[PDB]
């Protein structure tokens, strides 16, 4: 099927979810800071009248980062909650196959959190599912 | 509310609750066999520091400091905070379900200038 | 003459030294009585605003 998807990076990893679940993109200015907060969210913003979380994506899959280099939050959108990832640069819209996808997600940390992993032009692009990212980060 | 601050982050104080507001000198505060009391009237409070509370990086140095005397059941505890802002009739909104977990805080909201101002919870903090 | 007259630009100069100490303890008084009467009419103001 034809779905297109989000593309971005985190330090040099490629990763990628739907568009049917984004409300915009943005630079990081002013995320008001929460007392008592978990590791892996940095705070709130009011975007489009709505207080929306800021979550740091890589401290949730378990992967590298760098928190200066870092400048980007994808705002997404569920039914249940919109929540911005922070991460570093975006690339943009991808129209991919499933001629060029595989579902191996034996040995990946967030692998049981992964549609996918689409082979496309010489790159590892992991397709991640939203909701059961989304799950994870709920008290 | 009564809107205080401490690190200029904007905190809401529920102002039904409270009892008196007191500029108390660094020579005064001492520790008995527990956590920081001052002798007020010559009565003890239980005095506490918002930023100690609530486990956030602030000013080492010692001051003349503003404190907040807030009631709760049949007892007082005091809370020092940095600066006074200024009242005013707000509007309660949900912390947030990544926030579940904390206590000290019932309710966030969002001040006339659009400021975020989370509301604390007199009985949230011991 | 301008001896005499010169020292006693020493007399006007060490006269202002002292007004100047003077005067800013005066203002470090208005400053205080004025900061504490801030705080206590925000005391009747957060005490006044829930008496009916």
């Amino acid at each position: 099927k034809e779905f297109e998807v989000l593309s971005f990076e985190i330090d040099e990893q490629a990763l990628a979810f739907d568009v049917d679940n984004i409300e915009m993109v943005i630079e990081k200015s002013d995320i008001t800071p929460v007392p008592k907060s978990r590791h892996f969210v940095e705070g709130v913003i009011n975007l489009r009248g709505r207080i929306i979380p800021v979550v740091n994506l890589a401290k949730i899959l378990g992967i590298s980062f760098d928190e200066q280099k870092m400048k980007s939050i994808i705002v997404a959108r569920t039914k249940d909650v919109e929540v911005g990832f922070l991460v570093d640069r975006v690339l943009g819209v991808l129209r991919i196959t499933e001629n060029q996808l595989d579902l191996t997600n034996v040995s990946d940390k967030f692998g049981k959190k992964s549609k996918g992993l689409v082979k496309t032009d010489g790159r590892l692009i992991i397709y991640l599912d939203i909701d059961k990212i989304i799950e994870e980060i709920t008290v | 509310a009564l809107l205080v601050k401490v690190n200029n982050l904007v905190y809401a104080i529920p102002i039904a609750n409270i009892d008196t507001i007191l500029s108390i000198s660094k020579e005064d505060i001492q520790r008995v066999q527990d956590r920081d009391v001052i002798v007020i009237r010559g009565e003890v409070i239980p005095v506490y520091r918002l930023w100690e509370v609530l486990q956030i990086e602030h000013k080492e140095e010692l001051e003349e400091m503003e404190a907040v005397i807030v009631r709760v059941g049949n007892r007082k505890y005091g809370i020092v905070v940095d600066d006074l802002l200024g009242q005013d009739d707000i509007v309660i909104k949900s912390l947030g379900k990544v926030f579940s977990e904390v206590k000290e805080f019932s309710g966030a909201a969002i001040l006339g200038d659009g400021s975020i101002a989370l509301i604390i919870n007199v009985s949230g903090i011991v | 003459m301008i001896s005499n007259s010169a020292k006693d630009v020493e007399r006007v100069v060490e006269s202002f030294q002292k007004g100047a100490e003077e005067i800013t303890s005066f203002v470090e008084t208005i400053n205080a009585i004025a900061e504490q009467t801030n705080l206590l009419a925000l005391n009747a103001a957060i005490e006044a605003a829930r008496a009916g």
